[PDB]
């Protein structure tokens, strides 16, 4: 085991980033294999539990009354096990909004049930989470294209309601992509792809996208961007791990009282630019949370 | 008005060998809390399992009006600690069992205050 295995996971390296391969099948050497759990606990909370372990490590901006909404937070056992993980590691007073498309029951603060195009919201987030997935995805007929549905979506949803400084965790497969979500990864101060130890045997990541600028650093192509992800998935076996969930001493995420500052787009430069970059300045409105699901009525 | 009593029908239906409510979220923790039944953050201690609220509340689970005047839950937003030697029902065990309002530990499994 290489000292891999004592990490939440494994963070896409950035020699693979500057390649420019084809789009190959993914054909992992695990695939299937499923690792030891601690007894008792579930694969997502295993998995959202060691998600949050690497975001501890990055500069999130953590600001107090933080928002943060959960995309895809329901499940076939109608509870949000990720969901209990974010309230869990999140600090007291974070306003925890999470979303599916099927009834559930969370420990969200509120909860929206419906396809998430029906989701609307006046004010802006701090961090966004999206673990949605379309079963119809498992359905490969055609050449792997990249998919639209709720990541049309989750792209408008960043450029419009994600805060300046504000961090993203989306979660893609070999099949389950969008090439203009890996174009957006540059529009933050980093990104990433991430796989947690646990999952290792899946194609799944996580596309982190830590500190949006609003604008973009990187010219990145989605379609060779992706076509890299699943070479690097190809040629590096990640041994199944769930070493990290035995310490949780220093889980919770560590409240960093980051500023809050209503600028316009007139007041935003180099030196806003490189606070943004550190997560040392939240840039949005602080104004009263709505949310709303769109209802369609029919005879 | 007609009042439907989920509370006692899951006794009826415990006591009658039936299948407890699974799918309760454990959480992972060190297990070095305070050791209370209800809390903001899991406070197992090594005797106890943290569990997420609102999977372990039976009016949530069932989808049904909750007792509390308002509709508001005691659970939804707060994590539940149980015995380990009571793990297999979360639901059935906070039912059963009340907490202690002096030190917030559960009667009969922690709270020593006589
Ligand atoms: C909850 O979280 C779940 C998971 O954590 C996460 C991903 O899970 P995954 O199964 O690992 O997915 P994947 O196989 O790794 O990638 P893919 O895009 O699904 O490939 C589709 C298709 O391509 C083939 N393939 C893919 N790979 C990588 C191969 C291989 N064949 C090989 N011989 N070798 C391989 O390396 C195989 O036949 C697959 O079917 O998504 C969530 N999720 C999954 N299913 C559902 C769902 N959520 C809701 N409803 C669902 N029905
Ligand atoms: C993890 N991370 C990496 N970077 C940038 O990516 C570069 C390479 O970071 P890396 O994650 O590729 O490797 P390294 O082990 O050098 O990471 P380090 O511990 O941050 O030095 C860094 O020098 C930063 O410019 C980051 N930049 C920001 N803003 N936030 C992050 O969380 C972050
Ligand atoms: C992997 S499951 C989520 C598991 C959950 N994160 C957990 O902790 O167990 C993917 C979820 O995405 C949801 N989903 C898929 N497409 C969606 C869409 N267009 N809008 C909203 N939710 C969607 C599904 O209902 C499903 O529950
Ligand atoms: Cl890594
Ligand atoms: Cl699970
Ligand atoms: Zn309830
Ligand atoms: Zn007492």
């Amino acid at each position: 085991a290489s000292s891999q295995a004592w990490q939440p996971g494994v963070a896409m390296p950035n020699l693979y980033k500057m390649q420019r391969m084809l789009l190959e099948k993914c054909d992992l050497q695990n695939y299937g294999d499923s690792a030891t759990l601690p007894k008792g606990i579930m694969m997502n909370v295993a998995k959202y539990t060691q998600l949050c372990q690497y975001l501890n490590t990055l500069t999130l901006a953590v600001p107090y009354n933080m928002r943060v909404i959960h995309f895809g937070a329901g499940s076939d056992k109608g509870v949000a096990p990720g969901t209990a993980v974010l309230r869990q590691w999140l600090p007291t007073g974070t306003l925890l909004v999470d979303s599916d498309l099927n009834d559930f029951v969370s420990d969200a603060d509120s909860t929206l049930i419906g396809d998430c195009a029906t989701v609307h919201t006046a004010n802006k987030w701090d961090l966004i989470i999206s673990d949605m997935y379309d079963p119809k995805t498992k359905n490969v007929t055609k050449e792997n294209d990249s998919k639209e549905g709720f990541f049309t979506y989750i792209c408008g949803f960043i450029q419009q309601k994600l805060a300046l400084g504000g961090s993203v965790a989306i979660k893609i497969t070999e099949h389950s992509w969008n090439a203009d979500l890996y174009k957006l990864m540059g529009h933050f101060a980093w990104w990433t792809a991430f796989v947690t130890n646990v999952n290792a045997s899946s194609s799944e990541a996580f596309l982190i996208g830590c500190n949006y600028l609003g604008k973009p650093r990187e010219q990145i192509d989605g379609y060779v961007m992706h076509a890299n992800y699943i070479f690097w998935r190809n040629t590096n076996p990640i041994q199944l791990s769930s070493y990290s969930l035995f310490d949780m001493s220093k889980f919770p995420l560590k409240l960093r009282g980051t500023a809050v500052m209503s600028l316009k787009e007139g007041q935003i430069n180099d030196m806003i630019l490189s606070l943004l970059s550190k997560g040392r300045l939240i840039i949005r409105e602080n104004n009263r949370v709505v949310i709303s699901s769109d209802v369609l009525v029919n005879n | 008005a007609f009042a439907v009593d989920a509370a006692k029908a899951y006794k009826d239906y415990l006591a009658s060998g039936g299948q407890p409510i699974t799918n309760c979220v454990k959480m992972l923790c060190t297990h070095t809390g305070t050791g209370q039944a209800i809390t903001v953050t899991p406070e197992a201690n090594m005797d106890q399992e943290s569990f997420g609220g609102a999977s372990c509340c039976l009016y949530c689970r069932c989808h049904i009006d909750h007792p509390n005047p308002k509709g508001f839950c005691d659970l939804k937003g707060k994590y539940v600690q149980i015995p380990t030697t009571c793990a297999n029902d979360p639901v059935g065990f906070t039912l059963k069992n009340t907490v202690c309002t002096v030190c917030g530990m559960w009667k009969g499994y922690g709270c020593s205050c006589d």
